[PDB]
Order: structure tokens, then C-alpha cells, then sequence
């Protein structure tokens, strides 16, 4: 909560005026350091996503279920037959099922941002600018690829240097970035 | 686990519902929030500063003054009261003559309307002496000189009558001395094992030794090109 | 006594410096002794090499904080004795006309004196004194004619008008030889009427 | 102050005029701290009422994780348990910190 | 080390940097004011105007101090003074005040009007203004008539001269940058001192009050002994630059106090 | 001491006497010539 300053900040984040990957509303796709996710469809079916490095019922792997009344969070071995759909309709068993979490209940664009380092689970949102924190999972699963369930985007980050500004109130306003010019 | 210390009061900043502390621009922690209230509180540092001790001399007197430069008495006299004041020596406490500067607070002088030459400087155009007033110490502002006003008109002028010679010094620093350094003896001193070890570290002592050696040949230069402007030598009859 | 404090703070500077240097000997800088004599002759163990670079490094530091500040020294004393040969080829091999250069007033002459690691100059100056107030005017009309002053200035004692130098008083009537024509009597302002003398 | 002024002068006799000698500091009163409060859950009276306690040939085991350990609802109970430690002490106990 | 006890004893061996610190910015201070001292202390009267203001047609107005304001300077001071604007770091007030600055140039203003060049080399005397320009008309090779002559020309040029410095002054900010420079690398020091705390170097945590109050064994004399000697170096860089500064300072202070006596208490002949 | 040695000047006071006692010498004689010829 810095006030009135620029401060410069070395981390990972999505480079301006990159190659994005457009989809329509599936294989499997790698987890390189983040990945960033964007929709817009009003009415949205596709809700929740999957984390793992086998996907199947091998290791413990990450499911989250997103509607318009809660979020709930249930991270185990689930098994998946063919394909992920949305209820027994996305796994079909369960086995050493022992950390489980819930988060709190509460044109549009609809972001999410995940990052898994030093054992963290942290994924950031907003709904219509920057993003905040939502809910941080202590749980130290190795994620090395990704998977959606169901018009969305898919974005990687790198470790760029960034320049913020923040005003009175301790917004951050705007950004510059230190390459392509 | 963010520990510290200084003085916590309210402030007017609204930190955002993720927030938890706050830093300036020097990076420093000057705002926290409370676990239990949520509330905004800003972290100030304690009060320190420097110390002065005003003397007129030990062969006239043996009484002093104590100036604490740049804090309010109101905190000293709290800080006198109560023991937390690191000086542990409090003699100049039980003194009615307390007087606020704009650079500190002076206890141990009485502050008077007129104006003198300064003798000791203090500070903000405060300067003291001692004056028989019974002798003592006293504060004042120090004046500028006398007010001479001239008597300007359109046909007036002012013609002198007499004169007078008038004779000055002025003192002016020309050389110093002259200092050479060995490198060798003074590092290690009569040791073969430690000067095996100097070897390593390069020519730094010819750099030393060269800037020497142009100090003192400058040195001589300095007291030739004052000194030696004439090429004859006058003898007086 | 305290009037040739100036090259006295050189000295105690000086002295300060090497008394300080040879001090800083008898420090240690992380290491078991801080004499040298101490290490350097009873250390058994071969494994103290460390312990001899610590001390190596801390006294390098101290020379070369030695040599910087003696090298600041040097420029200012550079630069003393740059204004000294100045002023001892302007005040003492001439007259200057510079204000507050060769002394506190008009300039006469200058003598040097020699001084340990300086020198001391004496000047001779004029001040004038005992000033009168007298009513003056820029210049007269005699035949329809301005008539300025060559050198000097009008003055007037309360009936009659004589002309004298600024730097002293000396009355002298007012003659064609100490005034020049130049223009009519309607062009100055402020001028007065009086008779111009011609031999 | 005379006498630190002539040991910061190292002489005994001073001139007139002003000179520094020490800094003054205001010193702490007394300690604060501030950690996390009442809203706090964790459940471990569980494994001590109930009745089937795990009979010798079947015994349970069960994890206890993402919870505050306070052993003092052992004393809300009848105190008549015993407090039996091997290899750790019940009192550098209470300030650690474990995972499972 | 900041309010530590045990890192307190090991700089003990070090020696004595600290009183050499602080003898050479106990110098710089006094040479600060002395400066000032050598500057605007040249006179020992202080010479004040007459009600009256009337100098043949020469407007002073512009330069002249304004009793309505509460302070007490010119317009022109009062424009330029306004267009130029923690844990062991303390700054210490000058002597002598801004009025004290504004009656000595006052008393020089009032010293040159109505003497000239007399009051600096005696007793000062009184002599009219046009009187005194036609003086200093002789001085570079001008007859004296020519002032009588065209007075109200030259007193007209004169007022409309003064006037456009203070349109020249008032549409450029940069004008005095100069100045400006000078408290910029003043306060550029000391931010780079106060961000100097927050690195390591060659340990283990950064910040000061990281490890002076976590670390629990007592072999951390290597790693306090790092900081120690990268927060040393520090200091005497700063001491360096600072001491670099003061020779240049000086240098100006020097120039400006050779210039007050040769150009304003007369008239040279310097090119 | 360990190291430190004092050099001593290139000119003695009795030369810069001579030469204090020359200049004296030629501004009482002569004033202002003895330096322009």
C-alpha cells in the first residue's frame, strides 16, 4: 500500500502486446509458470478447471467448482474417465481424499491469474484495471499441466520488469514495461 | 512478527480491505493495522536528538548550559519526570529559566529583550555571554550594528577637511609539511611471512608513494612561485 | 596571541593526522590480538592467514584515508598560495586600484614580511576625516552659456561660490581655465547664475 | 557536563564556547504484542468424549491438522488424566509448531 | 548497529572513524557560515532610506524593501524566493535568518543611493543621484554633459529596463536552476544513505531489524561484521563527497564575496 | 616511528630573509620600476 510513488517491480508478469491463443465454447495444456485466462461470455457454462501432472488418479491432483451462489475448492485424486463434462459427472472415484477448503460466498469481463510457487496456491480475480488477491491454499501439489471444463483465452507469463504508479487512495493507475521499446 | 518500536496514534490513511502495513518511499514502516479492531494506526520514531554544552571559560566561572537540539521542553520536562531519558546526569531540573528556541530548548539561561553584539552563537540568530546583570548567563538576539541615517537632499554634499594613514595585516598560509610513507614497515613490520601476502593486492603502494612525491614537489613550487619573483638581489645604502 | 591562529591549525592539523595513523596500529580488526608484535612472532598454527589479511586491509584503509585527505589539503594550500603570489605581485610590486584588494581604503603602498609557512603584509591606506556640508550646483550661466567644471565640483560657503577636488577641501575661484563651455542655460536643470572670471 | 566535557576535550581546562558531547534518547516504558485473537477453530476434544475408544485390536488413528493447539481443555474436563511425556517436556511444548 | 548493545562492542575495536566524521562535518558546518559571514557582513552601519523618494526620475520601487507586506523584501526577492522551493540524520538551522539577509541588502541598497562609493572606503557622505551618474559617466571616457542633457531619456530607458526583468524572470522557471541543482544533490545523499540500510552484504537478511533481534547463536560475529564494514564504507563515501563539495562551494562563495566588493562599492574597469 | 619521515624544505629562512630584505630593498629605492625593467 504504497502512496504516491512509482515503484519499479521484478516479477512475473504477462508481456504487453503478446501472442494470445483464441478458443470457442480440448486437450491438454502445459503450465509454464502461470497462466492467464480471460472470458466474456455472458451466461457462462464452462465453470471449473483442472490441475495434475498424471490426471489420472495417480497423484494428487487440484478440481475447483464455481457457480453463482459459492466456491468450493476439493483437491484429491479424482478419476477421470474420458474427458471432464458439468454430480458424478466430471469424476467417477476417490481414494486418500484427506484436504478439502471452501472460499467465502458472495460487457463483463471475468480474469483469473494462477501461480504455484514455494508451495503456494494463489489465484487472483476481477470482474468489470488490476487484479486482487482472492484466496491463498496452502497445499504443496507438483501442477505441471492444464485442463478446462465446461470463448476463453490462455496466456503465459515471464519474468519481466514493471514500473507501477499509485495514487492517493493506493490504486494502482497505471504501467509501463521496460522491453519492445 | 513485525517488531519495532516508537509512538502509535490515529491517522487518516484508508488502506484497502488486503492490506496490512505501509512503507514510504525510503521503504521504512510508518502504518500497521490491528488484528483484533482493524484500525489505522501510523508509527512515529521517539523523540532524540544532540546535546550542547555552553561554557564562558573554567578559569571565569564554573557554571554551564545544556541545549537540546531540536525536540520540545515538553517532552524534556516528561522525559525528566518519569526516568527514560538516556542522560542519566539531571542537575539543570530545578530551574525556573526555561526558554524555547527554534532550534531546541536552552535550560540553564534567561532569554532578555535587548539586543548585544553576539558573542557565543547558538542558533536562528540566538547568540548568549555573561554579563554582570550577580553573574550569570543570558540569551538575546543579536543586533546588526548601529542605525545611521543620511541626510539626503538635491543641493547638499559633503566635503572631508582632514585625513589620516591607516596600517593592516593579513596572514596567508603558503606550504605545510612534507611526509613520506615506506608501505612496508608499517603493514607488517619486520615479517617475511605477512610480506608474501602484500604481494597479492597489487601497486597500491606506488600509487601512495607517487601521490607523496608530487605533494612534496609541489610543496617547494609553492614557496618558488611567491618567494623567488625577483633575480637580483638590493642592498640599502 | 591569538591573531597567527591561522597557520597554527595547519601545524595541529598536521600533527593530529600522524598522530592518529600511528594509533590506529594498535586496533584489531576481527582478529585474536591487536598489537602486531602479538600475532606476527606466536602464532603456531599456519592456518592464520586470515587473520593477518583482516588487519592488512583495515591499515590499507587507513592509508588510503590518509593520502585522501592530505590530497584535499593539498589543493586548498594550492590554492592559499595562488591568492598569496597574487597579491604579492599586485600590492607590493604597484599601486592597485581594486577595492578591498591591498587593504581597507585607498591604496598606497605594501610591505611583505616572512612567517613560517606564510606571509604577512602590511598596508598603508587613506581615510579621510572631518567632513562639512556646503550646497552645491551642477553648473552656472554666465553670458547665456552652461559652463561645466573640468575637475571638480561647485561648491558655495553661504554667499560666495568656489570650486574644490572631492577628496579635499581647497577653494579656488572659478576661472576660464577650470571650466569648459558646453551648450545653453536651458537645457540644465536645477542650474544657478554667477560670474565666470578671464584673465 | 563540565567534567564530560573535559574528557571529551581530554583536558582540564575548557575555553569558552559550545561544544557537543553526547546524544539523548527516550527510552521504552513497557512491551505490547499483538497476534491473532479469538477467532481462532480448531476441534480436538473429539478424540477424548466419546465412548468406543478405539479398542486395543482396532485401533484408530487419527490426523489432527489446520488447528490451534491449546492444551487446556484437558483441565475443563476432570483432570484425572496423566500428563506422561516421552522424549519432549510439557511446558517447551506449547510454543511450537507442527505439521501433522 | 541501532539500538543494539552486543553489535556495539565490536565497533568499539575499530578505531576512531567516527570523531574523524565528525570533525570534518563540524568544519563544513562552521565553514557554511562563515561563508555567509565573509558575504554579507561588510558593513558595519546600517544606512536607512529617506521618507521621501525623489532622485531626479530614477524609480527604485522594484528593488526597495515593501513595508505593507509582513515581509520584508522586494518583489523581486519575494519572486525568486517563491519560484525556488529519520535514524541519525539531523539538520541544523542556519545563524542568521532570512531578515537578517534582507537588512543587510537593504542597508547596501540604501548605502549605494545615497553615498555611492564613498562608504566603503570611509566615512559615508552625501551627494545627489544625477551628480553621482555623471561621475561615473567620466569613468569610461563620457563628458558630463551628455547626462544634462539627456536625463529624462536615460532615467526613462532606466525604469523600462528594471521593469523587463521581472517579465524576464516570471515566464522562465529555469532561470535559476543553478541553485536548484545544489539541494537536489543535497537531498539525493542522503535518500541514497537511508536506502543503503535495506541491503545485505554477504548475510543473511537485509534489513536491520531482521537479524540484530532473531539470531540465536552467538557465531553470528562474521555476519554482523559484514554490515558493519558495508555500512562504514558507506559513510565515508558520503564524507568524501560531501568534503569534494565544500571546495567548490567555497570556490563560489569566494567569487561572489570578490564580486560584491568590486562591482557594488565601485566601478571597475575589468572586462 | 614506524615508517613516517619528515623531509626538510629546499629553501632555509635565512634565504627567504634575503629575499624579504631585496624586496624591501628595491620598493624603498626604486618603488615601482624594479619590476616593469
Amino acid at each position: 500500500f504504497r502512496s504516491s510513488v512509482l515503484h519499479l517491480t521484478q516479477d512475473l508478469f504477462l508481456p504487453f502486446f503478446s501472442n494470445v491463443t483464441w478458443f470457442h465454447a480440448n486437450p491438454v495444456l502445459p503450465f509454464n509458470d502461470g497462466v492467464y485466462f480471460a472470458s466474456t461470455e455472458k451466461s457462462n457454462i464452462i465453470r471449473g478447471w483442472i490441475f495434475g501432472t498424471t490426471l489420472d488418479s495417480k497423484t494428487q491432483s487440484l478440481l475447483i467448482v464455481n457457480n453463482a451462489t459459492n466456491f468450493v475448492i476439493k483437491v484429491c485424486e479424482f478419476q477421470f474417465c474420458n474427458d471432464p463434462f458439468l454430480e458424478s459427472g466430471v469424476y467417477s472415484s476417490a481414494n486418500n481424499c484427506t484436504f478439502e477448503y471452501v472460499s467465502q460466498p458472495f460487457k463483463n469481463l471475468r480474469e483469473f491469474v494462477f501461480k504455484n510457487i514455494d508451495g503456494y496456491f494463489k489465484i487472483y480475480s476481477k470482474h468489470t484495471s488490476a487484479l486482487e488477491p482472492l484466496v491463498d491454499l496452502p497445499i504443496g501439489i507438483n501442477i505441471t499441466r492444464f485442463q478446462t471444463l465446461l470463448d476463453y483465452y490462455v496466456g503465459y507469463l515471464q519474468p519481466r520488469t514493471f514500473l507501477l504508479k499509485y495514487n492517493e487512495n493506493g490504486t494502482i493507475t497505471d504501467a509501463v514495461d521496460c522491453a519492445l521499446d | 512478527g513485525l517488531t519495532g518500536t516508537g509512538v502509535l496514534t490515529k491517522s487518516n490513511k484508508k488502506f484497502l480491505p488486503f492490506q496490512q502495513f505501509g512503507r514510504d518511499i525510503v521503504d521504512t514502516t510508518d502504518a500497521v493495522r490491528d488484528p483484533q479492531t482493524l484500525e489505522i494506526l501510523d508509527i512515529t520514531p521517539c523523540s532524540f536528538g544532540g546535546v550542547s554544552v555552553i561554557t564562558p571559560g573554567t578559569n571565569t566561572s564554573n557554571q554551564v548550559a545544556v541545549l537540546y537540539q531540536g525536540v520540545n521542553c515538553t517532552e524534556v520536562s516528561v522525559a525528566i519526570h518519569a526516568d527514560q531519558l538516556t542522560p542519566t546526569w539531571r542537575v539543570y531540573s530545578t530551574g525556573s529559566n526555561v526558554f524555547q528556541t527554534r532550534a531546541g530548548c536552552l535550560i540553564g539561561a534567561e532569554y532578555v529583550n535587548n539586543s548585544y553584539e553576539c558573542d557565543i552563537p547558538i542558533g536562528a540568530g540566538v547568540c548568549a555571554s555573561y554579563q554582570t546583570q550577580s553573574q550569570s548567563i543570558i540569551a538575546y538576539t543579536m543586533s546588526l550594528g548601529a542605525e545611521n541615517s543620511v541626510a539626503y537632499s538635491n543641493n547638499s554634499i559633503a566635503i572631508p577637511t582632514n585625513f589620516t594613514i591607516s596600517v593592516t595585516t593579513e596572514i596567508l598560509p603558503v606550504s605545510m609539511t612534507k611526509t613520506s610513507v615506506d608501505c612496508t614497515m608499517y603493514i607488517c613490520g619486520d615479517s617475511t611471512e605477512c610480506s608474501n601476502l602484500l604481494l597479492q593486492y597489487g601497486s597500491f603502494c606506488t600509487q601512495l608513494k607517487r601521490a607523496l612525491t608530487g605533494i612534496a614537489v609541489e610543496q617547494d613550487k609553492n614557496t618558488q612561485e611567491v618567494f623567488a619573483q625577483v633575480k637580483q638581489i638590493y642592498k640599502t645604502p | 596571541p591569538s591573531a597567527l591562529g591561522k597557520l597554527q591549525d595547519v601545524v595541529n592539523h598536521n600533527a593530529q593526522a600522524l598522530n592518529t595513523l600511528v594509533k590506529q596500529l594498535s586496533s584489531k580488526f576481527g582478529a585474536i590480538s591487536s598489537v602486531l608484535n602479538d600475532i606476527l612472532s606466536r602464532l603456531d598454527p599456519p592456518e592464520a592467514e586470515v587473520q593477518i589479511d583482516r588487519l592488512i586491509t583495515g591499515r590499507l584503509q587507513s592509508l588510503q584515508t590518509y593520502v585522501t585527505q592530505q590530497l584535499i589539503r593539498a589543493a586548498e594550500i594550492r590554492a592559499s598560495a595562488n591568492l598569496a603570489a597574487t597579491k604579492m605581485s599586485e600590492c607590493v610590486l604597484g599601486q592597485s586600484k581594486r577595492v578591498d584588494f591591498c587593504g581597507k581604503g585607498y591604496h598606497l603602498m605594501s610591505f611583505p614580511q616572512s612567517a613560517p609557512h606564510g606571509v604577512v603584509f602590511l598596508h598603508v591606506t587613506y581615510v579621510p576625516a572631518q567632513e562639512k556640508n556646503f550646497t552645491t550646483a551642477p553648473a552656472i550661466c554666465h553670458d547665456g552659456k552652461a559652463h561645466f567644471p573640468r575637475e571638480g565640483v561647485f561648491v558655495s560657503n553661504g554667499t560666495h561660490w568656489f570650486v574644490t577636488q572631492r577628496n579635499f577641501y581647497e577653494p579656488q575661484i572659478i576661472t576660464t581655465d577650470n571650466t569648459f563651455v558646453s551648450g545653453n542655460c536651458d537645457v540644465v536643470i536645477g542650474i544657478v547664475n554667477n560670474t565666470v572670471y578671464d584673465p | 557536563p563540565l567534567s564530560e566535557t573535559k574528557c571529551t576535550l581530554k583536558s582540564f581546562t575548557v575555553e569558552k564556547g559550545i561544544y557537543q558531547t553526547s546524544n539523548f534518547r527516550v527510552q521504552p516504558t513497557e512491551s505490547i504484542v499483538r497476534f491473532p485473537n479469538v477467532t481462532n477453530l480448531c476441534p480436538f476434544h473429539e478424540v477424548f468424549n466419546a465412548t468406543r475408544f478405539a479398542s486395543v485390536y482396532a485401533w484408530n488413528r487419527t490426523r489432527i491438522s489446520n488447528c490451534v493447539a491449546d492444551y487446556s481443555v484437558l483441565y475443563n474436563f476432570a483432570p484425572f488424566f496423566a500428563f506422561k511425556c516421552y522424549g519432549v517436556s510439557p511446558t517447551k511444548l506449547n510454543d511450537l509448531c507442527f505439521t501433522n | 548497529c541501532g539500538d543494539s548493545t552486543e553489535c556495539s562492542n565490536l565497533l568499539l575495536q575499530y578505531g576512531s572513524f567516527c570523531t574523524q566524521l565528525k570533525r570534518a562535518l563540524t568544519g563544513i558546518a562552521v565553514e557554511q557560515d562563515k561563508n555567509t559571514q565573509e558575504v554579507f557582513a561588510q558593513v558595519k552601519q546600517i544606512y536607512k532610506t529617506p521618507p521621501i523618494k525623489y532622485f531626479g526620475g530614477f524609480n527604485f520601487s522594484q528593488i526597495l524593501p515593501d513595508p505593507s507586506k509582513p515581509s520584508k523584501r522586494s518583489p523581486i526577492e519575494d519572486l525568486l524566493f517563491n519560484k525556488v522551493t529519520f535514524n541519525g540524520l539531523t539538520v541544523l538551522p542556519p545563524l542568521l535568518t532570512d531578515e537578517m539577509i534582507a537588512q543587510y541588502t537593504s542597508a547596501l541598497l540604501a548605502g549605494t543611493i545615497t553615498s555611492g562609493w564613498t562608504f566603503g572606503a570611509g566615512p559615508a557622505l552625501q551627494i545627489p543621484f544625477p551628480m553621482q551618474m555623471a561621475y561615473r559617466f567620466n569613468g569610461i571616457g563620457v563628458t558630463q554633459n551628455v547626462l544634462y542633457e539627456n536625463q529624462k531619456l536615460i532615467a526613462n530607458q532606466f525604469n523600462s529596463a528594471i521593469g523587463k526583468i521581472q517579465d524576464s524572470l516570471f515566464s522562465t522557471p529555469s532561470a535559476l536552476g543553478k541553485l536548484q541543482d545544489v539541494v537536489n544533490h543535497n537531498a539525493q545523499a542522503l535518500n541514497t544513505l537511508v536506502k543503503q540500510l535495506s541491503s545485505k552484504f554477504g548475510a543473511i537478511s537485509s534489513v536491520l531489524n531482521d537479524i540484530l533481534s532473531r539470531l540465536d547463536p552467538p557465531e553470528a560475529e562474521v555476519q554482523i561484521d559484514r554490515l558493519i564494514t558495508g555500512r562504514l564504507q558507506s559513510l565515508q563515501t558520503y564524507v568524501t563527497q560531501q568534503l569534494i563539495r565544500a571546495a567548490e562551494i567555497r570556490a563560489s562563495a569566494n567569487l561572489a564575496a570578490t564580486k560584491m566588493s568590486e562591482c557594488v562599492l565601485g566601478q571597475s574597469k575589468r572586462v
